[PDB]
Order: C-alpha cells, then sequence, then structure tokens
C-alpha cells in the first residue's frame, strides 16, 4: 500500500 | 411510452437492467439502463447511492421493495460495500436480512464487504460479517484475503507513533475476530 493510506471508496 | 422504473436487478457485470410500467398500457419490460433517458435512470438510483453513503438506516429500508439489493454502480460496489466501509452494523444487517451477497467482489479490486471493514478498520461490522456467514477465505485481485490484508495494513502503520496508535488496536481486533475463524 501507499503507507497505510487505504480509500477505495473516495470517503476524502 | 416511458411512464416509469418500478424495478431493476444486475446484468453481466457492473451494469443495471430496469422493469419499465408503460402508460399506453402493454406489459411491463426489462431494459438495459442506457436504453432509457438518463435524468429518469438518475432520480431512481440517486435516492439509493445518496442513502448507501450517509449509511441512512430507514431510508434503505423502504427503497428496498423492487429494487435489487445488490444494484452496482459503475465499479461492481453495492449499497452493502459502502456501509460496511462506514461501518454501519445496523445498515450491514439490514441488508444482510433483505438478501444480499455477502461475498460480493466488487471490480475495481475484487474487493467484498470484509475487505473493506477490515481496509477502512471496522471491527464491530467484521464481527457481524463473519456472524451473518461471509466466506473469510475469499480473496481479492492480490491474492489478498480479508485478514491478510489486516495483516499487510498493520505491518505498515508507524509502531512507537502516538498519533497512529488509536488504528494499532483497531487493526488487532479486526485480526482477532477473523483469526478466531481460522485457527
Ligand atoms: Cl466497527
Amino acid at each position: 500500500y501507499p503507507g497505510g493510506s487505504f480509500d477505495p471508496l473516495g470517503l476524502a | 411510452e416511458v411512464n416509469k422504473i418500478i424495478g431493476s436487478r444486475t446484468a453481466g457485470e457492473g451494469a443495471m437492467e430496469y422493469l419499465i410500467e408503460w402508460k399506453d398500457g402493454h406489459s411491463p419490460s426489462w431494459v438495459p439502463s442506457s436504453y432509457i433517458a438518463a435524468d429518469v435512470v438518475s432520480e431512481y438510483e440517486t435516492p439509493w447511492w445518496t442513502a448507501a453513503r450517509k449509511a441512512d438506516e430507514q431510508a434503505l429500508s423502504q427503497l428496498l421493495e423492487d429494487r435489487d439489493v445488490d444494484a452496482v454502480d459503475e465499479n461492481g460496489r453495492t449499497a452493502l460495500l459502502f456501509v460496511a466501509g462506514l461501518g454501519s452494523d445496523k445498515c450491514v444487517r439490514l441488508l444482510a436480512e433483505a438478501g444480499a451477497d455477502l461475498d460480493h467482489r466488487d471490480m475495481r479490486g475484487g474487493l467484498t464487504a470484509l475487505h473493506m471493514a477490515a481496509g477502512y478498520v471496522r471491527p464491530e461490522v467484521v464481527e457481524a460479517l463473519v456472524e451473518l456467514g461471509a466466506d473469510i477465505e475469499v480473496e481479492d485481485e492480490r491474492g489478498l484475503t480479508a485478514l491478510e490484508l489486516a495483516r499487510e495494513i498493520l505491518k505498515t502503520t508507524p509502531k512507537g507513533n502516538p498519533m497512529q496508535f488509536g488504528r494499532r488496536i483497531g487493526l488487532e481486533k479486526v485480526i482477532n475476530v477473523l483469526e478466531g475463524q481460522v485457527f
């Protein structure tokens, strides 16, 4: 992953 | 002759098909979403995808009736994926009762409800999913199961860091839940 980053949905 | 959409179902993959009530008085048909006007389709779907995002328990409840519970957007997500992602234990149990496919995989990565509940670190939801009977062995398009993915994200979260320390306890619980299924 790109760091801890995980927003496959788009909530940000 | 298009009066209104009075039903829906998914076709092929990431593609809706709707049940048509005609005004002129014939039988109801099914049509490919692209056959009918965009703003007709929009006024039908928009409430659903709005509610899904706000994880609104009761909206979803009344919008259920002739609509396909696993209605999919363009990326193959269903409202179950969105609500798992937002942590709504309720919306998950609601949609579960309605008959939503727990093992549904979206198409932008193969992800499922569990991957989302694990990804956004949603321990309560992960519990509900396992308990409702989701298959925990389902793999995403990298081969990763839900569990493996918690492990993978956990590794990369800065360890002696007071700020991301919250997620830490989070990911651990996710892992506790899922491992209690394998071991
Ligand atoms: Cl949760």
